């Protein structure tokens, strides 16, 4: 939503005017964080932990 | 304007018909009646003559600096000459405070078309159809 | 090893515009919050005497001893002075224009404590 | 214009007066607590010192 | 700060609310409502019944 | 036209006062605040430079040939100008979906009133008063 | 409403002396402070709020 | 017994390059956090005029009074100066080139207590 | 870090008026209350000798040793002086008149710890 | 009453040992703790210019403003100066050797508070 306003200073008889809220966005749009391990099978053998 | 009724004074009704009432700031104390333009941002002045410089005519009284309301176009008014009108004058403003005929004026069109004719120094009954601005 | 900044001094000025051609500005150290000063500029718009008084009265002036400093000549700067006043010593200092029309006169210095 | 304020300000409305005065400057009030106090039985009278 | 010198109610302010006369139809106060520069007004204290 | 606070861009309300909304045909893709001319029966497409070619501003994004809700005359509006405008400049469309002044086109009158000033590129308000159509 | 000010010493038997309240008038000039704004009914009707 | 390190108060400096024949910088104690300047150097490309001003407004330069301090001769440095302006008594220095063509001007000190 | 700001001295003032041709005004270290004082002006509305004194009583001047510092001549002001005086070392600075006619004097200085 | 000690300061110095025929020593306020430098001894092993410089980036010079404050001849000591520099004033002082051979130069001061 838009900002607060101060109301406006008017004449009798004159016209209110309009200064409606008012609207936006902000727009995500996730990004893929991506991570990859490999590991031959007589490492994962071989190792101690 | 005013109106003469024995010994009293009365003011006289501006606004003899329409809604287009708009708030500005007065740029100078003005009087009802009184035709004005844009001097500043939605700050209003009394009109110089030979046209360019016409909104509306001041509803009521107003100091310097005080919010005012105008009637702008399609609003009939009632509103002083500084010459003879009859019906169907276009006018504008004398730079007097009051209105004068375009065929006075060095000025080509008007502001406000004349309903109800009136003497010098009278109240003409008129409707607003224009407004007035810079062209160079 | 415990350390502190130092600001130098409490900031002292007094001004005239256009003081006319036997007028005079007092320089009242009532003026000042700490109650003394110490002016240590004088910018002199034109030739000016300047005269340290005591006054008879606590508050008021009423000239009981009186000095001339000093006599500066033409338009410019005396800075570095220690010209030195307070409240309850009842001392002021008065810069008289002595030149042939009015100057402007703008002395600054520091606040002491009285 | 039509019936409005600045115009009829004083012809049609007076201008509010408040009901309330509102008060000047109040002095403190400590005599009767910061001395003694001797409600005498005359107008004249002496402390034996 | 609801209960400092003798004051029992703070009453904190926006640095917008002022009347800088910038706004339109806002005809601007005589003084600078801040506290950064000499002569600007950064707090009022006062009687709220005044 | 667009408002900044802050980061944030917000779209900008064409209409400030006014009553004076009417429906037509858009005859191709038209902008919010653009201004617009009958191009067909019921149709409005944006107006080119230099005079006659105004009806009113557009209130809303449209795509060809969708109904467009128009800001006439009567109507208190925000719109944006290709130079600098003062208060009391009398304003017209630019060709650029824009507002110019008529001191700067080859035109000679104008559509709008400028009530608060804006620079070049910058967010005006003005009063529109005038449709221009053609004269030959 | 005047300030505080002292009551008078006096004679006994003595006229007593007027300082009564004596008054002044603060004025208020009330401007028209004013806000609005528009929604059409289909917007009334979409909107999440 | 109690022992403390004194560090001195804030640094101050005004600058300007390629300042025109004409034209001046403006060393104003608004810019300085504790509102008070003194000026010990004056480092200039070219001759120059010091002037020390008063305002009659709180904020902006309208001129009051002013005395031309001293003029400057080619290029250099004068240092070891107590030039003082404060903004709350609106002192305000005006350096002014006065050669034939464009100069830098830097001005240091240290900001004094308001 | 932590940020002081510093107001000097404590003020110091001996004056008199209308001294008489071969008198004194006694600069008295025991008028201070810090006890000891620094006296930096020296304002004579006529010519001068500034002496030095110890005291070999603790209250009253009962002259132990004494040095006349300088003469001075005519109306003026020296500043910047150091001249220095206490009441538990018994010292007293004494101004005497040497115009052959009355004078005013006003020393001013500041208060330094005993 | 109560007595603090107070100790100055805190001290800054640049140096170089064998700068070459045209080039310098810049001496950056970067390199003191409080970010302001105070320099007072310019000490230099032949003939030298010193120069007063503003950049226009925050962390590197890059030369905005720049005055030749003095040029010293042969081999010696200037003392009792006050060029001052600080980090975000982005000031910089650099001492040039043109003595047309190699030269030491050692400049020392005090930090100041930025
Ligand atoms: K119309
Ligand atoms: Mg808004
Ligand atoms: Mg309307
Ligand atoms: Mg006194
Ligand atoms: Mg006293
Ligand atoms: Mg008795
Ligand atoms: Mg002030
Ligand atoms: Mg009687
Ligand atoms: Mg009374
Ligand atoms: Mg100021
Ligand atoms: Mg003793
Ligand atoms: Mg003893
Ligand atoms: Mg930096
Ligand atoms: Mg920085």
């Amino acid at each position: 939503a838009s900002d607060e306003e101060f109301a406006r200073p008017t004449g009798q008889g004159a016209e209110i005017r309009d200064d409606g809220e008012t609207y936006t966005t902000v727009a995500w749009n996730a990004t893929k964080l991506t991570e990859g391990s490999r590991v031959t099978d007589e490492m994962r053998d071989q190792a101690m932990v | 304007a005013t109106e003469t009724q024995g010994e009293h004074t009365f003011p006289v009704e501006v606004l003899i018909s329409g809604e287009e009432l708009r708030g500005y700031t007065a740029g100078e104390a003005l009087s009802a009646g009184e035709p004005v333009y844009l001097s500043g941002d939605y700050e209003v002045s009394a009109s110089s003559a030979d046209g360019g410089e016409f909104l509306g005519v001041n509803l009521y009284d107003v100091a310097s600096g005080e919010p005012v309301a105008l009637a702008g176009d399609d609003c009939e008014v009632r509103v002083e000459v500084s010459e003879q009108v009859t019906a169907n004058d276009e006018i504008l403003p004398d730079g007097l405070g009051t209105f004068e005929t375009v065929a006075t004026s060095a000025a080509s069109a008007g502001v406000a078309i004349v309903q109800e004719g009136a003497a010098s120094g009278e109240v003409c009954e008129a409707y607003i159809f224009a407004v007035q601005g810079t062209t160079a | 090893t415990d350390t502190i900044v130092n600001v130098q001094g409490s900031f002292f000025s007094a001004s005239a515009s256009g003081v006319a051609d036997t007028e005079s500005l007092l320089i009242d150290p009532q003026d000042a919050k700490f109650g003394a000063i110490e002016i240590h500029n004088i910018a002199h718009g034109g030739s000016v005497d300047v005269e340290l008084l005591t006054s008879s009265d606590d508050t008021e002036l009423v000239e009981d001893a009186a000095v001339t400093l000093d006599s500066f000549t033409g338009e410019g700067i005396s800075q570095g002075n220690q010209i030195e006043a307070s409240d309850n010593t009842n001392t002021y200092i008065r810069i008289t224009n002595t030149s042939g029309g009015a100057i402007d006169i703008i002395a600054t210095g520091r606040e002491v404590s009285q | 214009f039509a019936a409005s304020d600045p115009e009829y300000v004083d012809t049609l409305f007076r201008e509010q007066l408040l009901e309330v005065v509102m008060e000047g400057r109040e002095l403190r009030k400590v005599a009767r607590e910061a001395s003694n106090v001797i409600n005498a039985n005359t107008r004249v009278g002496d402390v034996p010192i | 700060v609801g209960d400092i010198a003798g004051l029992d109610m703070h009453a904190a302010m926006s640095s917008a609310t002022y009347d800088d006369g910038t706004d339109i139809g806002w005809s601007g106060g005589s003084e600078t409502w801040g506290f950064s520069s000499d002569g600007d007004k950064g707090a009022v204290v006062y009687d709220r019944d005044n």
